[PDB]
């Protein structure tokens, strides 16, 4: 979830 | 200045009239170049005053003038020694001030009777009613030598000057006299520590200064040994419980600190009349430090424990305490406890220990503070001695397999250390059987750091058993991983004989070890070939030179050939460093 | 040189990074090193095949605690080695070490992220203004980057490559005819490998990531079959697990960053392929 380029 | 003596002083520097300090200690000898009569007359009274802070050398003067009885004329001029010492006495540097009662103290013996009273003692009123504190401070030190030897009427004069010392205008005098009541104590007659020793301590003993009561309980332990039975009840057990209860925690921390000497001092019947109740007090103590100073007593305390109904009063008023302190939040309190608790196996029995310290042994064995566990096991003696080998091998092997074999692998790191504890205290015969298996299994572990860490481990196993047992429980099972396919395991091999070289001796490993050393130079994969390179040039110096001559400088050669860069790489730096290049 | 090679090394060991005229030497002979590798570089195994590592420095220790230290284990790291971690430069420089001191004990894979685009979005580039003072050894690592090997092939059945598969690329030979030299595309057949990722729909699909795409279960099985392959490894996807399986098995994700970016709470992962191709894997936790 940290941003789709990736938790 | 002149020269008999000139030869003390360093006229090198830019000082004060400082002393040569490694002449100070050639002192006894310039003691001689004049005579007894010169060394009174010019000698000391050049020490006495010209005393410049050179400390190392105000102390190694003071340690001389303890052995000067003899250079001043013997017995009859020893108070010739008084005045340099009085002076050092009162310095700033404790260590200093030290040094010269121990000397006083020394020469005090030295003194005839009649020379006490006409020398000594005065010296003694002069620094306990000194201006300055050191000086007060000091004189503490010098009232049991003096006390003995001197007239009854001289006694009473030395009891009251010590009693104005214990209630001095401040708090160190009254520390310094404190920690001397008991040797005082000691030397006056019955009657006096009746009528005038215990108002000092009861006094003391309710100091409003706390550093000063704290320093009671020792000197209440002295009071108590010289008193029969019967006075301590009235005289002292009420100041004693008190301070078991006193406000301060540092006052009942000592009083648990010097519990087994009170315990000794009063008897038997106060110690199951007072004592006990107390224990379990200090061991319910809120402050971590008393119920762990306190812990740290239990087994010790139950062990003097009149034998009459000890066992009894251990079942009774201590082990419930302690089950209590198994799970103390402190682990600064389970650990005291942890490093004595089955210690009391002994006295309550093989089968009082198998139904009650059995189980705490296990709940500490299991606690969280890796600390606390080491305590454990680092005492087990004493608990297999009193069960069998297989009562308690019954009792910890669960334990310790259970966690051998983990989810964690540090955690299983952590068993693997107990093991050459394990394995010196509960003997070779018992690891061969019960243990040795758990160590061959963590060798070939997944993690690599668990195989090193059993690896390096087995060495401290041979240092545990000797060369012998290693060449025949493990040697063999170690030498057995050369044909494991896996190579992860191959390399195991070489790197359990690189350690076990360390500790096999020459023979043993030329024999043994370096055999499978060599043969495995030719191994597929280069991994293994580059790392018997390394182990030929760690096991090297502990061969003979034959041996390094006749099959490893050939092996090494012939892997400097070899294709795989970092196998050539390593074979020449292995001959390189053997010499075999 | 070896000798102050394996300085370096110990000083990096310690999380120490090395000066940039050190980087900038260390860089020029790893290219040496690097451009006679190919696209499809040859792995014999034993060896042991590591996922994303991401700058998290004290987690890569503790996965050599795991499966041995280099040399005496093998390794093949399927790229990732900076950005997200707080310590980048350490990491990739001390990987990059290994790989020029033990040419033939270390192979090193290109991930998407060993890209100048991304590293100056994800933290390598800051980094290093951060550590050094200029973007001095940025350039040098992100010029190096352009020379690491896109797949790795382990005993011509073990397909290792940081990303997945590619619609416009069904062979080995396929990969091999690429030229890698150069930055990370946005779209092509050397974007996808450092980009796709399998998924549970059948076929091709959208890549919610932007670049590359999703392959499901008779894709992989198509390529496996097409090249011989036993198994395709790759890594790129944080797997709660540390590792993961899927295509029937056709496919296995490895993940070696636990607790990732220090929020995600994953295993990490590493998997051991032996002296008989027999694969095991190693789950650990993230080091004190
Ligand atoms: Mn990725
Ligand atoms: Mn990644």
């Amino acid at each position: 979830x940290l941003x789709r380029x990736x938790x | 200045s002149l020269y008999p003596i000139a030869v003390l002083i360093d006229e090198l520097r830019n000082e004060d009239v400082q002393l040569r300090l490694n002449s100070i200690k050639k002192l006894s000898t310039i003691a001689l170049a004049l005579g007894v009569e010169r060394t009174r007359s010019e000698l000391l009274p050049f020490l006495t005053d010209t005393i410049y802070d050179e400390d190392e050398v105000l102390l190694a003067l003071a340690e001389q003038l303890g052995t000067f009885t003899t250079l001043v004329g013997g017995p009859e001029y020893v108070h010739c020694l008084l005045p340099p010492l009085e002076s050092l006495a009162t310095v700033e540097e404790t260590v200093v001030r030290d040094k010269a009662v121990e000397s006083l103290r020394a020469i005090s013996h030295e003194h005839s009777p009649s020379d006490l009273e006409a020398h000594f003692v005065p010296l003694v009123k002069r620094l306990a009613g000194g201006d300055w504190f050191t000086s007060r401070t000091s004189a503490c030190g010098l009232f049991s030598v003096c006390y003995p030897r001197v007239s009854s009427a001289v006694k009473a004069e030395l009891r009251q000057y010590f009693r104005n010392l214990c209630s001095d205008d401040t708090p160190m005098v009254r520390r310094a006299a404190a920690s001397k009541l008991g040797e005082f104590a000691k030397v006056l007659e019955l009657d006096n520590v009746k009528s005038e020793i215990i108002p000092m301590f009861s006094n003391l003993a309710s100091d409003e200064q706390d550093s000063v009561r704290l320093l009671a309980v020792e000197a209440c332990v002295n009071i108590a040994q010289l008193l029969p039975q019967e006075d301590l009840e009235a005289l002292v057990m009420p100041t004693l419980r008190q301070a078991a209860e006193d406000k301060s925690w540092r006052v009942r921390y000592m009083v648990a600190d010097k519990f087994t000497e009170l315990q000794k001092a009063v008897g038997p019947e106060i110690t199951k009349t007072d004592l006990v109740p107390a224990f379990q007090n200090l061991m319910k103590d809120c402050e971590a430090e008393v119920r762990a100073a306190a812990s740290h007593k239990v087994k010790e305390f139950c062990e003097n424990l009149s034998a009459d109904c000890r066992e009894n009063v251990i079942m009774s008023q201590i082990l419930p305490c302690i089950k209590e302190l198994v799970s103390d939040a402190n682990q600064h309190v389970k650990s005291a406890l942890a490093s004595v608790i089955m210690g009391l196996s002994p006295i309550l029995g093989k089968d009082n220990t198998i139904e009650h310290l059995l189980p705490l042994f296990l709940a500490q064995l299991k606690d969280e503070c890796p600390e606390v566990r080491l305590n454990i096991i680092s005492n087990l003696d004493c608990v297999n001695e009193v069960i069998g080998i297989r009562q308690l091998s019954q009792s910890l092997l669960p334990a310790i397999v259970e966690l051998a074999e983990d989810a964690k692998w540090r955690v299983r790191l952590a068993i693997i250390e107990y093991m050459p504890l394990l394995a010196g205290q509960l003997g070779v015969e018992f690891f061969d059987e019960k243990l040795n298996s758990l160590c061959m299994a963590w060798l070939v572990d997944h993690v690599y750091a668990i195989r090193e860490a059993a690896t390096s481990n087995l060495k401290k196993l041979v240092e545990k058993f000797g060369k012998e047992w290693a060449h025949a429980t493990i040697i063999p099972k170690v030498l057995a991983m050369s044909g494991d396919p896996n190579y992860l395991h191959r390399m195991t091999t070489l790197f359990c004989i690189n350690v076990l070289s360390e500790v096999c001796g020459q023979d043993i490993t030329t024999k043994h070890m370096l055999p499978t050393v060599l043969r495995m130079a030719g191994d597929p994969v280069a991994n293994v070939r580059f790392n018997v390179a390394k182990s030929l040039q760690k096991i090297g110096p502990i061969l003979d030179n034959s041996t390094l001559q006749s099959e490893v400088k050939p092996i090494l050669e012939k892997l400097t050939q070899d294709q795989d860069v970092d196998v050539k790489y390593f074979a020449q730096e292995a001959l390189t460093v053997l010499s075999l290049a | 040189f070896t000798k102050e090679l394996d300085q370096w090394i110990e000083q990096l060991n310690e999380c120490k990074q090395l000066s940039e005229s050190q980087v900038k030497s260390l860089c020029e002979k790893a290219k040496e090193i690097l451009t006679k590798e190919s696209n499809v570089q040859e792995v014999r195994c034993p060896v042991t095949v590591c996922g994303d590592v991401h700058g998290q420095f004290h987690d890569l220790m503790e996965l050599f605690r795991i499966g041995g230290k280099s040399p005496d284990t093998n390794y093949l790291f399927m790229g990732d080695y900076v950005d997200r971690g707080y310590y980048s430069v350490e990491t990739v420089t001390l990987l990059v070490a290994l790989k020029v001191r033990y040419r033939e004990r270390i192979t090193i894979l290109r991930g998407n992220h060993e890209s100048r685009q991304i590293t100056q979005v994800y933290g390598f580039y800051d980094e290093c203004l951060r550590k050094y003072g200029n973007a001095n050894v940025w350039k040098y690592f992100t010029d190096l980057f352009d020379y690491l090997p896109l797949t790795a092939l382990v005993d011509g059945q073990i397909f290792c490559l940081h990303g997945g598969l590619s619609p416009s690329i069904d062979t080995l030979d396929h990969i091999r005819a690429l030229d890698r030299l150069q930055e990370v595309p946005h779209e092509g057949p050397m974007c996808d490998l450092l980009w796709s990722d399998p998924d549970d729909r059948g076929g091709w699909g959208i890549s919610p990531r932007g670049a590359g795409y999703t392959f499901g279960q008779d894709i992989s099985e198509t390529f496996n079959h097409a090249n011989g392959l036993t198994l395709v490894s790759r890594a790129h996807q944080l797997v709660m697990e540390g590792y993961n399986w899927c295509h029937d098995r056709n496919v296995v994700t490895i993940f070696s960053a636990p607790n990732y970016c220090y929020r995600c709470g994953n295993q990490a992962a590493i998997m051991e392929l032996d002296d008989t191709l027999k694969y095991s894997f190693l789950q650990f936790d993230p080091a004190p």
